[PDB]
């Protein structure tokens, strides 16, 4: 048994003051998945196929596993945060029975949202050595997805999914009706990088005479995962030298210690 | 790796590669030995007896003089050796022209190395797959000397030296026998010193050798095939058992 | 069961017997000892230390000894999750152990573990996600499912190892998953001069030696090519039958293990 | 089921509730429906019924909605085989999949294929890595023999959709089959309101009509444009909790969302 | 309980 | 985290570390080369070199790590002995022609700038020049000499451009050990004979073989006598002098 | 089963295994007197037809200890998770049977670079190469069990296990020099008649770019080649025709003759 | 792998150049140097690093002409090229026109040189940023230089390793030392508390510091050595 072992994460949540940037991505979401949850009438009464679900794709360390936690407690819609692996583990007579129970409960407690992890383990496009190891998994989720709407349901259950690879998956999920709104998480620009940097640091002790700007400029090919970690090790440097705060220096040497450069630093320069 | 496919880059150990790969080419060539007595120089060669269709009327010759008081010997490959021999003898007769004075041997030796330095430095060029050595006498003196040269472009002054196949056997040998405590005096012991030195390679073939020596007063003299054939025997005459 | 068998039980090795890595420890014991010994100074600022550090370096560079040198020092449970104990056949029998592995650790406090040579399982990046069944894919996704997604635990220290880091996932450079990437790399002179001395304590040589000669004579080398010296150097005297070592003996001991001359210098 | 929907031969989407064409769809009426309707002539002439067709052109045309739709009129089983999703790095096992489906199609009594992005098959072979490109023809060539061997059936029809026609010139596979190759259109400005009339239905919106829509639909002539404008124009009357559309949102929609449909 | 799985017992595979 | 291995096959490519590598490798060639020492009293400058006996049948004066480059200047090669010759042929083409374009004697700080103005000719030329070399050439000279402006000083000239006025240099196979301990054996108030002692001492701790008149060499500068190097005979009598002193 | 007095040649090569294996059982007080413990590991380069396996089987003749029999490919298995157990089995039992020796041969089968493949089977050897590492030096000492591993080519193989901690000396073999061909020839030929023609110091000679194994083929190929002539004993020209044969297709210097 | 960064011919996949963008981390592994302005007198200061506990220090400030100088930061030998270049223009627009070369005209053509190396296959970018000062017939100025070409006219800035620990002093105190004039004795004091906020325990030995100054009635001139213990 895992469904009872699994529970909604509605009670502890980020509270959404912790995310930084991402102006339009969430505005796309709320305009696409949230407003309809409170106006089920018009998207049955005005007459329109509502957005059944949506997908977000983008590289790691970027705010996929996070953002799906903000929106729920924001809106008071219970859920579960699911795990493709624990379906795919050596237990086999539950991957289907679980996902049947999944929408079953989420159908109850309505209105609700539901969300899944990386689809690396259940994308499963492959016609390789044995398909039947997993084809009974997705097909129930397909049928379970078909339960959501099609004959004027308005079940109030809505679905989302995150994954790095938007290409390895089954090409049977991009189909019409089931879902058509794949969201890109772009890597951040400099004005977007800095809000990420303050927000993982307000808990930390600092001074006020920083210019956070060029510290963003020093960071390209980095985002949130690459960012707080230097926001960590600056404080880690503060002790070995013995400070009671973090200076501008300690951040930037964080950058130099992401990849351990350790430059000669006096080699015939001036 | 990839650090060894050019002449204008350094490996992280600091050393270039395409040069000392030449030292592997020259190792594939024939011997070339030289010794200076008190007042006379000698030079050897690991001549081949390939086949009975080369004209005995013209034996080949590693050695090639450039002026009547200088000679030269080499090993490696012959094509790239033919050039600098001609850039040498050209340069010497110019020094007689401009200065009305023959060449000090050191000046010559820094011209052949003065090209083996550019033919590796500026790319678009391959080195000279050859090591050489110089031998002779300065004008107006008996001072003996021989100089070595190698494609890195440096010039040393050994008293005895070799280049090529099983040189490692020989450069240790003469160290065991030749020494400055007793410098030889005349030809028949500098040659009796040398003809035995070849024997690590010659495997008892006397159709596989030539030899020359040096004079003061700007002369030379070559040597015959029977005039060693006796020296094949006095050196073996000690080898009774 | 078998997991209970693999436990350190006090090997004898200090930090006195390690040399040129005089600062690379100062990263390693910064995360292990202090949160387990002196957590108040972080707490005076009140932040989350890193947990789940790593170390990578060339072979024979001197990393495994540190991983056991830290064992006797801490007087705390040391755990070795070694190979041939995570990828047994009969799926379910393989990945249950790692679940049971942490479960012992989740129960117990003041606990640190060790994963020797993760390149087996973590290094098995899915070959373009191919294979209709990937037995290592499922068991790698669980520990990140243990360690990421949500917190496994709050007081347990973890260190991995790798002779070859580029194998494993891009998900093991990332907080929760992994925090630090320490890099053991080749010494310098002042490190080597303090690696010779420890391996020559037992040796029966007589003074008149200046290892400063030797380090200038031994270029880029590992911390294990510098003990083999002490064997062969001490050995040549044996076939030559002397009851003591020289210095010159080292000079023809050094020539072998590193292993015709650059006359152009 | 394992692979694909198969439509149970009766899921009856409207091949005419669509702003597509009449000439092309009537060009297809020949090769499929006429024999399956009327075998009294091909029999009388003895010619065997046709062998497949190609439908070139880039998307927006609806070059897959008609296909399963007319298949629903006649009632065959509609499936997929996207060549992008068929290639496998191994030596064989790209041709095995071909062999499964011609067999498995025949496991069913009728069945028709919808291949797409088939340029993955028909490549120019500019790399010329003989370890690979010797195999690319190997799996391709198996298609040519797996497709028309002994199969004397009148049920197993074939379709191949191929954006970017004539990118393939390893082999044009012209002679014999491909009895048609439809000259596909794009959505003409006249067809805009032919299309907007489709999706606008099933709405109570105070009309939401205009002639400022084809000008807006100019250069955004793809069916997704109209599906999405009616989507988001539907999301603007609710932007203020209104009751019925205004046509200005349409003049706002297509003007302000064909942007992405013209720049990228 | 003789549900002896096939052990996923490997096997080679040609490339490209 | 792809590493240095890629941006290290070209003189004219930086790396995200912000640096070059080929020039940074050139410094790792003189390391292979034999030692070299130079320390400067007020009374006079000295030098010191190992010569790396390869075999006992080489006339040791065949090869030179010391040059009477001018009346009042000297040098000390360390590294590839070949490409050094492309400097001094240009160096003592300056100290001469400066006695023509100015009919006087030269100052070093032009000279060490001149040679260091040359080594960077493989790229941007100082005086708007062009390129003449594909290969920065690895040697590290020691331009000792006298000018009447500041007196007795030496230098250290890399192929990488910049120079430094050391008061006590050491470069070659011993820069790590020697230049550590000259820092506790340098006095502003030395003699000359307080100088040639240690330079033999330091050159003894550093290298392989027992010393000899043949396996070393050294010289001294003084304004009136010039670049006077020492015979094997004279140098031999200091070596003995060290021993009875060492008792 | 063989012994010494059956090689003759390898002397610079053979003093090591003596110092690794045959000796320390005898007089370990030597090694400790210095304060030193001998190697744990040995390896033998290739250059085939030069007597690698021969050396190992010799010491087995006189070792007064337990000695083992493995080639590199007995380690690997099929069930995808039982291979690497087998390695820990052989090392613990050797400890149980200590002092012991092993011999893993042709382990280029196993030892390769971390090729980072995509097959599914070539992975299960890389783990099998790895428990060895984790077993052999790894984390904990093992005691007095010694390795004598062999191969035929290493110049791009055997990545990381070749280091101290695991292996300490790297003996190498080649085709012999002229000096060794003398005594080695006496070995095989010391049972035949050799009627009067011996002349052996010209029979074998440089430019006979042959092996240290082909000679016994030449020795045996002659006797029957004389037997068929109804002459059991032997002369020189028996051997001349043989050397004419077996040398024929070893090498050809057609690309030589350019370095004049 | 951040490809497209083998040479300065190629763009990014966005519109960026990487070899340039990698040069800018060269200045960051050199020393620090700073420059101010007043409406009459300007100044610059630089800490010069040793090579050991025994060597000399690095010639860091250089007179290109009398009404104008500079102060480098980063790779020096590539600065000598530029320093020789100004020394020709200034020695060209006075043998011909006799006019004092306008300081702003200098940076108005160095940018037309760092560009023409950015284009073509060969050479490098001038991997150094540097500062320029100068008085002219218009008034005092400061002009900086970073390798990409963009120069800028400023009141005061600084560059090098750990320099933004000085810029904040300037942005904090900018309104004060710009009206100042007539008394360089305290302006020169300004940079010293500006730079001393940006140190790794360097402690500012007299030998470890170089100062250069210009003015209307004052030529360019270097103050180093024992004449600088004053301005500690
Ligand atoms: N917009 C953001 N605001 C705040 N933090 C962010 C943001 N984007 C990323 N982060 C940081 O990145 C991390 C979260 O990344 P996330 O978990 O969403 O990716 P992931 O799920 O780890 O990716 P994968 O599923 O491939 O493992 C957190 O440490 C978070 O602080
Ligand atoms: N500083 C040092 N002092 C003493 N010995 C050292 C030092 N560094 C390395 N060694 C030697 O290196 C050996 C261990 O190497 P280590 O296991 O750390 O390399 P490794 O990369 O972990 O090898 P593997 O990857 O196979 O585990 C020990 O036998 C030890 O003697
Ligand atoms: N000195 C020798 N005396 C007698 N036989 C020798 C000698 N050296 C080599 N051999 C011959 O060489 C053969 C052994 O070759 P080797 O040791 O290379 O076999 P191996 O270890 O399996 O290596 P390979 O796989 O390359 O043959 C023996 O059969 C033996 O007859
Ligand atoms: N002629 C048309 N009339 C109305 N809608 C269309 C038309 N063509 C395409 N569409 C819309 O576009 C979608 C089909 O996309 P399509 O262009 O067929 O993709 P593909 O070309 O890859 O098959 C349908 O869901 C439909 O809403």
């Amino acid at each position: 048994s895992r469904v009872k072992a699994m529970e909604v994460d509605e009670k502890p949540t980020e509270t959404y003051s912790d995310v930084g940037g991402l102006d339009k991505q969430i505005e796309e979401l709320v305009e696409a998945i949230v407003l309809p949850m409170k106006r089920a009438d018009k998207f049955k009464d005005m007459g329109i196929r509502a957005p059944k679900g949506a997908l977000m794709y983008g590289p790691p360390g970027t705010g996929k596993t996070l953002l799906a936690r903000a929106c729920a407690a924001q809106t008071n819609a219970t859920f579960l945060k699911l795990a493709a692996p624990q379906l795919v583990q050596m237990y086999i007579g539950e991957g289907a029975k679980l996902v049947r129970d999944a929408f079953a409960l989420a159908k109850e407690k309505a209105p609700t949202i539901i969300f899944i992890d990386e689809l690396d383990a259940i994308g499963t496009k492959r016609f390789d050595s044995e398909k039947s190891g997993d084809r009974e998994v997705q097909r129930t989720m397909l049928e379970l997805l078909n339960q959501l709407d099609g004959f004027s349901s308005d079940d109030r259950v809505k679905v989302l999914a995150a994954t790095n690879r938007v290409d390895v998956l089954d090409p049977a999920l991009l189909r019409s009706g089931r879902l058509d709104r794949k969201i890109e998480f772009p890597l951040p620009s400099e004005d977007s990088r800095a809000q990420i940097l303050q927000i993982h640091s307000r808990k930390m002790t600092t001074d006020d005479d920083i210019n956070w700007q060029e510290l963003a400029r020093s960071t390209d090919e980095f985002n949130g995962a690459q960012l707080k970690a230097v926001t960590v090790e600056a404080g880690m440097i503060a002790l070995r030298n013995g400070q009671s705060s973090v200076k501008h220096e300690d951040f930037v040497e964080g950058i130099s210690e992401v990849q351990a450069r350790k430059s000669k630093s006096v080699s015939f320069y001036a | 790796s990839g650090y060894d496919r050019a002449l204008s880059i350094f490996s992280p150990d600091g050393h270039i590669f395409q040069v000392e790969y030449a030292l592997e080419a020259v190792k594939r060539g024939t011997c070339a030995v030289g010794v200076k007595g008190k007042n006379c120089v000698v030079l050897g060669c690991e001549r081949r007896s390939t086949l009975k269709l080369q004209d005995t009327r013209i034996t080949p010759s590693k050695v090639s003089k450039i002026d009547s008081h200088v000679v030269l010997s080499f090993s490696g490959l012959n094509a790239d050796s033919r050039i600098l021999i001609e850039k040498a003898r050209v340069e010497a007769q110019s020094h007689r022209l401009t200065l009305e004075d023959p060449v000090t041997v050191e000046y010559l030796t820094r011209y052949v190395a003065g090209v083996q330095q550019r033919y590796t430095q500026s790319g678009g060029v391959r080195p000279f797959g050859v090591s050489t050595l110089i031998a002779g006498f300065d004008p107006r003196d008996d001072e003996p000397k021989l100089y070595q040269t190698e494609p890195s472009g440096i010039y040393s002054s050994w008293s005895a030296q070799t280049i090529g196949r099983n040189s490692k056997t020989v450069r240790e040998f003469l160290e065991k026998n030749y020494d400055r405590k007793e410098p030889p005096a005349t030809v028949e012991e500098c040659v009796k010193l040398t003809v035995r030195s070849l024997l690590e390679v010659v495997q008892t073939g006397a159709k596989n050798i030539e030899i020359t020596v040096v004079k003061p007063d700007s002369d030379i003299v070559a040597l015959s095939s029977e005039e060693i054939n006796q020296y094949v025997t006095q050196i073996e005459q000690e080898k009774q058992e | 069961s078998v997991t209970m068998m693999t436990v350190e039980e006090k090997p004898d090795v200090t930090y006195s017997d390690v040399g040129g890595c005089k600062d690379q420890i100062e990263k390693l014991r910064e995360v292990v000892e202090l949160p387990l010994l002196s957590p108040e100074r972080f707490a005076t600022l009140g932040i989350d230390p890193p947990k789940g550090i790593l170390l990578y370096g060339p072979p024979g560079t001197g990393k495994t000894l540190c991983a056991r040198a830290v064992a006797n020092r801490t007087d705390a449970t040391f755990i070795r999750v070694i190979g041939s104990e995570l990828v047994q056949k009969y799926v379910g029998e393989g990945a249950r152990m790692v679940r049971e592995l942490f479960e012992m650790a989740r129960t117990k406090k003041a606990c640190i573990i060790f994963f020797d040579e993760i390149d087996a399982v973590g290094g098995a990046r899915f070959d373009d996600g191919a294979g209709g069944d990937n037995e290592v894919q499922r068991t790698m996704l669980e520990l990140i499912t243990q360690l990421d997604g949500f917190d496994p635990r709050g007081n347990i220290k973890v260190m991995f190892a790798t002779n070859r880091p580029n194998t494993l996932d891009p998900a093991l450079l990332r907080p929760g998953r992994i925090d630090r990437k320490v890099e053991f790399s080749l010494p310098d002179l002042e490190g080597r001069a303090n690696i010779f001395r420890i391996h020559s304590k037992s040796m029966s040589v007589e003074r008149g030696i200046r290892w400063e000669l030797i380090s200038r004579l031994c270029p880029n080398s590992t911390g294990a090519e510098l003990r083999s010296v002490c064997t062969e150097a001490g050995m040549f005297a044996i076939r030559a039958r002397r009851k003591v070592a020289t210095e010159k003996d080292f000079l023809k001991a050094v020539d072998k293990v590193i292993s015709s001359r650059y006359m152009q210098y | 089921l394992v692979y694909n929907m198969t439509s149970f031969e009766q899921g009856e989407i409207t091949f005419d509730g669509i702003g597509g064409l009449t000439e092309q769809i009537r060009e297809l009426r020949e090769v499929i429906e006429l024999p399956l309707k009327n075998p009294e002539i091909f029999q009388r002439v003895g010619i065997k019924p046709p062998k497949g067709v190609l439908l070139y052109g880039p998307p927006g045309t609806g070059k897959t909605l008609l296909a399963k739709a007319v298949a629903a009129t006649i009632g065959a089983n509609f499936i997929f085989s996207p060549a992008s999703g068929i290639v496998d790095k191994y030596i064989g096992e790209s041709a095995r999949i071909i062999r499964e489906m011609f067999a498995y199609a025949k496991e069913h009594e009728p069945c028709i294929i919808f291949m797409d992005e088939v340029d993955a098959i028909g490549g120019r072979r500019f790399s010329e890595g003989t370890s690979a490109d010797r195999e690319i023809q190997r799996t391709l060539m198996e298609l040519l023999t797996q497709m028309d061997g002994f199969d004397n059936l009148g049920q197993t029809k074939i379709i191949m959709a191929t954006n970017r026609p004539d990118t393939l010139d390893p082999a044009l596979l012209r002679p014999g089959r491909l009895d048609r190759k439809v000259e596909i259109p794009l959505p003409n400005e006249a067809g805009r309101l032919e299309i907007f009339k489709i999706h606008t239905a099933k709405v109570k919106k105070t009309g939401e009509f205009d002639f400022e829509a084809a000008v807006k639909m100019s250069d955004g002539f793809n069916g997704a444009d109209i599906r999405n404008c009616a989507t988001e124009a539907g999301f603007f009357a609710i932007r203020d909790d209104r009751d019925h559309i205004n046509p200005d949102d349409l003049m706002k929609a297509v003007r302000k969302v064909a942007e992405v449909k013209k720049l990228e | 309980n003789n549900e002896n799985v096939s052990a996923r017992l490997g096997g080679a595979s040609i490339a490209v | 985290f792809l590493t240095r291995s890629e941006y290290d096959r070209g003189v004219s490519t930086f790396s995200p570390e912000g640096r070059l590598f080929q020039v940074e490798y050139s410094l790792e060639a003189i390391k292979l080369g034999s030692t070299a020492i130079g320390i400067a009293t007020k009374e006079g400058v000295v030098l010191g070199v190992e010569k790396r006996a390869t075999s006992p049948l080489l006339e040791s004066d065949s090869i030179e790590k010391i040059v009477e480059i001018d009346r009042h200047i000297g040098c000390a090669m360390s590294g590839l002995t070949a490409d050094a010759r492309s400097m001094i042929e240009h160096a003592r083409t300056a100290a001469v022609t400066h006695n023509l374009y100015y009919d006087e004697d030269i100052n070093v700080e032009s000279l060490t700038q001149s040679v260091c103005d040359l080594a960077l000719r493989f790229g941007e030329g100082a005086s708007g020049e062009e390129r003449l070399m594909s290969r920065p050439f690895g040697v590290a000279l020691l331009i000792a000499g006298h000018d009447a402006d500041d007196g007795y000083q030496l230098f250290h000239a890399e192929p990488s451009g910049t120079f430094y006025r050391y008061n006590a240099k050491a470069i070659g196979s011993g820069s790590e050990g020697a230049q550590a301990e000259l820092l506790n054996e340098w006095h502003s108030s030395l003699t000359l004979k307080e100088a040639e002692l240690l330079v033999l001492k330091i050159l003894k701790q550093v290298m392989e073989e027992k010393l000899d008149e043949n396996n070393a060499q050294l010289s001294c500068i003084t304004k009136q006598d010039g670049f006077k190097i020492y015979d094997n005979e004279k140098t031999a009598e200091l070596i003995k002098e060290l021993k009875e002193k060492e008792a | 089963t063989e012994s010494y007095s059956d090689i003759g040649g390898l002397e610079s090569q053979i003093q090591e295994i003596k110092e690794s294996v045959e000796l320390p059982l005898t007089h370990p007080e030597l090694y400790e007197e210095m304060g030193i413990k001998p190697p744990k590991g040995v390896i033998l380069y290739g250059a085939p037809g030069t007597g690698k396996t021969l050396l190992a089987k010799a010491v087995a003749n006189q070792t007064s200890a337990t000695f083992l029999r493995i080639v590199g490919s007995e380690l690997i298995q099929k069930y995808l998770g039982d291979g690497p157990r087998l390695c820990r089995q052989i090392f613990k039992v050797a400890g149980e049977n200590a002092p012991s020796i092993v011999f893993i041969d042709e382990i280029d089968a196993i030892g390769t670079k971390r090729y980072d493949s995509n097959s599914g089977g070539e992975r299960e050897i890389q783990r099998t190469m790895l428990e060895l590492l984790n077993q052999l030096d790894g984390f904990d000492d093992r005691g007095d069990v010694k390795v004598i591993m062999a191969t035929n080519k290493i110049e791009t193989l055997d990545p990381a296990l070749i280091r101290p901690g695991r292996i300490d000396r790297k003996i190498l073999f080649e085709n012999p020099d002229l000096s060794t061909k003398k005594k080695i020839l006496g070995i095989h030929t010391s049972k035949m008649n050799l009627s009067e023609d011996v002349n052996l110091e010209t029979l074998v000679t440089t430019k006979d770019d042959l092996s240290g194994a082909d000679i016994q083929a030449m020795c045996t190929e002659a006797g029957l080649l004389a037997l068929r002539e109804r002459r059991m004993q032997v002369t020189a020209e028996d051997f001349k025709q043989a050397k004419e044969r077996v040398m024929k297709n070893k090498v050809e210097e057609n690309l030589e003759g350019l370095y004049l | 792998r951040n490809n497209y960064d083998g040479d300065t011919v190629t763009f990014s996949p966005t519109g960026r150049l990487f070899q340039v963008e990698y040069a800018l981390e060269a200045i960051k592994q050199g020393s620090v140097t700073v420059g101010l302005r007043s409406n009459t007198h300007a100044v610059l200061v630089a800490l010069k690093r040793n090579a050991d506990e025994l060597s000399s220090y690095q010639k860091k400030i250089i007179k290109c002409d009398e009404h104008m100088g500079l102060s480098l930061a980063g790779l020096a030998p590539d600065a000598r090229v530029l320093s020789n270049y100004l020394r020709q223009q200034c020695n060209y627009s006075s043998l011909v026109f006799n006019r004092k070369l306008a300081v702003e005209r200098a940076g108005h053509l160095l940018c037309d040189k760092a560009q023409k190396n950015t284009q073509s296959y060969g050479g490098r970018p001038y991997g150094v940023g540097l500062l320029i000062i100068g008085y002219d017939k218009s008034g005092a100025h400061l002009l900086e230089f970073q390798p990409s070409g963009n120069v800028t006219e400023l009141y005061g800035t600084a560059i090098g390793a750990r320099s933004q620990g000085a810029k904040t002093y300037l942005e904090r105190t900018l309104d004060t030392f710009i009206k100042i004039d007539g008394n360089p004795d305290e302006l020169i004091k300004a940079g010293v508390e500006a730079i001393s906020q940006s140190l790794r325990d360097e402690s500012l030995t007299v030998d470890n510091l170089s100062i250069a100054i210009v003015g209307k009635d004052t030529p360019f001139t270097i103050y180093d050595g024992e004449a600088v213990a004053k301005y500690i």
